[PDB]
């Protein structure tokens, strides 16, 4: 009657706190994806595991082992029979897709006067064809946060360049600016997609003036 | 009344059931943990690839001790080793010894092949065990490589040879009687199983006729 | 009767959920579960080892997202080097006290007898109150040799330190001779550490022993 | 404080067992679980079909451990044939009422038009109070044909019975003609049954339709 | 204090009834082994799935497909390379081992006057060598429960015979009895081990006088 | 007191934990349910083995309807069938089509083999797909049979041919140019995959030179 039923509640109230605390755990669980971490190691290791091939050649997949000249291989139509390219996993636009913002610390050799600091490469625009995998032409905004005499300032210049699917390279040159602050260059294979290894360089010299390791900032 | 308060208690429950389903649901959305079977494969891929101390035709005992003993001594039948690392399965394994493993890759002939580098396939046809035998088989296989795509034809030479534990290397030569037969050398040592650096040689001088990086099949 | 039919309902539903609850608490624990952590972190290490290294030999790589190189001397000042806060989050000092470690020889140019084994007993260990980075140790290196004539037993005592970042304990040579031991950890994992016997000045390696923690 | 430390202990242990409990209740349900039963029993059937049969065509095999053959007429007298008690344990009468079954043709010598399909509606079904073994049915056999000239529709009514053991329903021919339908079940599984159209007297087969229960 | 702790009991008392009821389920669970049922079907079906080989020949295993003469094949030493025999699963003494009691109904053609009835074959003794697989010599007791005028009687005679591993056959002949009640013969492949298909027969005639399907009675 | 009654409550629990462990223990003793994956294999083995209605070179549509259509019509590209049973995976399957399946058994030659019946191995070397193609490959394989145990030698003839969906039969003949080459016919129809009733024939008359019941490998 009243006891076994009015007490069967102190039993249910429990499940209420439980179910709630359980919500918190499902939140903690979403932060550690195993399937994600493992992927970090895979890429991390694959990064350690040079080219057999010759540069600006494309290495085919498991089945055979052949070299293909880059431009030819990214016809946009299948380079090869198999084809390595055709498989959806590589071609997949989304990860690649610009509009991302990349930040990171730029340690200088000190071609520039100024102390170490952060750079913030942010993709402004990006044309191709409709498809168009190989090559991605793009405009972007490069900022740095450096101190002048007086307070914190920000040196931004506008840049134009391209992304080479195969190259795993993003080249950003200055537009027509009086500043004409030197060109940034980033490569993919971090093994994360997110992350890239960059360097500030001069066109003419095509030396490396500085090392810059960027990371994609979360959009939200 | 009795009937009463119950009508809602079952509701407070019919409630929890939903607040939970809306959880077990948001759970499935988030993927399933990759099959310890994944990490295992990494530790493997990684481990297969650094030097080993030993100068040639010595191999280290499997276990905790590094120690290096000469390749040959396997087997006493008995544990050559102090450690008895041998006795452990990773050494006496079935799969390793197992016959009728096939390795292929794309053979690109320095030498012969006018044509466009073709598929090479070295596959094991038989290999001696006895019972106990922790060790390396002395074996027979076949080396096949396409003539062409066009022709749709393909050369198949029979081979004889063994597998060097220490070397991690598969060494096969034409069985005979062909007088020109061709042979093949495949090195394990990624550390992996599957993967090998094979090179089609001339059974004479052991001179590299062509090279092909292979996988199993 | 009327009462009864009622009352039963609510029990068997309280459990029907208490299950779906702990069911998830499991799936969660599976993505946090510590055995998976180390196992993966361990893999990370193997990678950190490959390559021309971010930080120096001397210098310590903070991590991680953004690299930063600070001195091995330099952490663990007590000032923070790291945004990251490495110089202060790695909760545990590798170096305990009282531990015994058994080493199995595998390459001994170094001694005449070459012994099969070599026990390493840790007598005392104290850290200076100001210094995290270096913990000073007092150790007895025990040895059971057989000599030609008789049997000899030895328990040479020596000073030594364990460096924070390195996980490398240096045992200053017991001897006048200036043969010393230098074992560099994986650390926890494994308390197993390769022990190189060297000429302290030279840092010539001339004896390798794999040391295992005796429990 | 003193009170508190105490009180917490007992909760988290009550559940730590309530889990191990339902954990087993699962492993048990796994060996009883009905989907496994039928699936296996189904396999048994396939076997019962192979071979020169224990019982007769007419006769029913009780089972099982010890065989015994009794008449199909013979069960379900209400006296027990079976030690086993088959003539009374098979709780469910295959034959309900109201069911509609759609047949897909696949071999029709039999009609001129050959129809694509053929619906089988069960109007009434009654069992005599004394007889389990045979349930009498009243059925309307619907047909949507296209004739050369026009379109014709038909709903011929016919009597019929369903036999207990056989799972075989015989639909006495609607027609004067004495084309009748004879579908023999797997039964539950599947309500799908092969329907042979025959010359009732001859028992010549001249039309096969696979009938599926419409839900 | 007293409430949250004195009530946390009505919570534990529950687990007490639960854990108990749970015992009953673990008892129900032991009765239906799936792994057992499946085996029944396997055997049940394998029973349906004749000999390619010639009679009193032995069919080898999967690898090749060859016939071997029975006596030769059960050398006791390996007949063949592989060997089929050598593998522990077949040779396994225990299941085979006699001392079992087998009962079942004996339906007569009625060479015997008497109405249908039950027979109870029970293995008395069993010699071989120490090993000795092929052949198993044995003594046994055959009873029937039949009605004479007057009450229930039991006709028992003693028998001697053998079991043929390969034959999957158990032959039991009468000893020297005045009754000399006719010889029973059972075969294995039911596909259960337990169960066997038998027939009462005469030696001379070597006809079948009756059908008898036996089942091993549980020892406990 | 407070401290008190608790000291035993934790005991009543430490109790349950044991009465349960002594259960979860008695559980493991009793085996694990066989891997639905078992029943599946039975329903298979069984199903592979009764007639089908169709007279030769017609096969039934996979699904619920029995109905029989001529073997040839596959494929339109489109569902020949009304049922579209085809479109279902068990028909368009990968494994089925899959190349480099090998079948072996013990070949006992009526004809040739003076010696003791030897191992025969018919293995698929290549077989045409396109993309869509629900259907049967037209293929190339190799037939190998031991000379002897002694010799340790073995004949390997290359073959060409196809696989008949309707027939369930694999029909291979010597590719050519040998002029005596030998060929082989293997019938599926246990209903099983694995298992087949192969017979080494003479590519001429299709006359049975030898017979061997095969399994995969």
């Amino acid at each position: 009657l009243d006891p076994r039923l009015g007490a069967n509640a102190f039993l249910i109230i429990r499940l209420d706190r439980i179910i709630e605390k359980l919500r918190t755990k499902l939140d903690e669980a979403e932060k550690i994806d195993p399937e994600h971490f493992v992927s970090e190691i895979d890429a991390r290791v694959t990064k350690i595991e040079g080219t057999h091939c010759e540069k600006r050649t494309f290495q085919c997949g498991g089945n055979e082992q052949e070299c293909i000249s880059d431009l030819l291989v990214c016809d946009g139509h299948k380079d090869c029979h198999n084809a390595h390219d055709e498989d959806p996993d590589v071609c997949d636009t989304s990860v690649v897709k610009a509009g991302n913002v990349f930040s990171g610390t730029s340690t200088w050799h000190g071609c520039l006067a100024r102390e170490d600091h952060v750079t913030r490469i942010t993709i402004t625009a990006s044309k191709r064809r409709k498809f168009f995998t190989a090559r991605i032409w793009l405009r972007a905004l490069v900022e740095s946060e450096l101190e002048r005499h007086g307070e914190n300032v920000t040196s931004s210049f506008n840049a134009k360049g391209y992304y080479n699917f195969a190259s795993r390279r993003l080249i950003l040159l200055p537009t027509d600016d009086h500043d004409d602050h030197l060109a940034v260059v980033c490569s993919f294979n971090r093994g994360d997609n997110e992350r890239a290894e960059c360097h500030r360089v001069t066109e003419a010299t095509l030396h490396q003036c500085a090392d810059l390791f960027v990371t994609l900032e979360e959009h939200d | 009344r009795f009937q009463y308060l119950v009508k809602n208690q079952n509701l407070h429950i019919d409630y929890l059931a939903k607040k939970l389903h809306d959880i077990e649901e948001e759970y499935n959305k988030l993927t399933h943990d990759v099959d310890k079977k994944t990490i295992r494969q990494l530790k493997a891929r990684i481990s297969n690839l650094e030097e080993h101390h030993c100068d040639e035709h010595e191999s280290e005992c499997r276990g905790d001790v590094p120690e290096c003993i000469h390749d040959l001594l396997f087997c006493d039948g008995e544990k050559d080793c102090r450690d008895g690392s041998d006795e452990d399965p990773e050494t006496c394994s079935l799969n390793i010894t197992h016959v009728g493993s096939s390795y292929t890759g794309l053979a690109t002939w320095t030498s012969c092949e006018d044509l466009n580098p073709d598929h090479a396939i070295v596959t094991i046809t038989a290999a001696h065990r006895k019972s106990f035998f922790p060790n390396r088989v002395w074996l027979r296989a076949t080396l096949s490589y396409e003539l062409d795509e066009h022709d749709h034809t393909v050369s198949t030479t029979q081979l004889r040879g063994f597998y060097n534990f220490g070397k991690r290397e598969l060494l096969l030569a034409p069985l005979k009687g062909q007088s020109e037969g061709y042979g093949v050398i495949c090195d394990f040592n990624l550390g992996d199983d599957d993967h090998a650096d094979c090179k089609i040689v001339v059974p004479s001088s052991l001179f590299v006729c062509a090279h092909f990086n292979a996988q199993r099949y | 009767q009327s009462h009864d039919e009622i009352i039963d309902k609510l029990i068997e539903r309280t459990n029907k959920i208490t299950t779906s609850i702990s069911h998830v608490e499991s799936l969660l624990d599976d993505r946090l579960d510590p055995k998976r952590i180390r196992k993966a972190g361990s893999l990370r290490h193997r990678v950190e080892e490959l390559e021309d290294p971010s930080c120096d030999e001397h210098e310590h790589q903070c991590g991680g997202d953004d690299p930063q190189c600070i001195s091995k001397l330099f952490v663990c000042d007590g000032h923070n080097d790291c945004r990251n806060g490495e110089d202060e989050k790695d909760c545990t000092l590798p170096t305990k006290a009282g531990d015994k470690f058994i080493g199995d020889v595998c390459f001994d140019h170094c001694t005449k007898r070459r012994p099969e084994h070599m026990t390493l007993a840790f007598e005392s260990s104290s850290i200076a109150a100001f210094f995290t980075p270096i913990a000073d140790l007092h150790v007895h290196i025990e040895i059971e040799s057989e000599t030609d004539e008789d049997e000899s037993e030895v328990s040479m005592p020596a000073d030594g330190e364990y460096s924070f970042a390195d996980h490398r304990l240096t045992i200053h040579p017991p001897e006048e001779d200036g043969l010393g031991l230098v074992g560099e950890f994986d650390g926890y994992n494994f308390d197993r550490f390769v022990g190189h016997i060297v000429h302290e000045l030279s840092e010539e390696v001339c004896a390798e022993f794999i040391f295992h923690r005796k429990k």
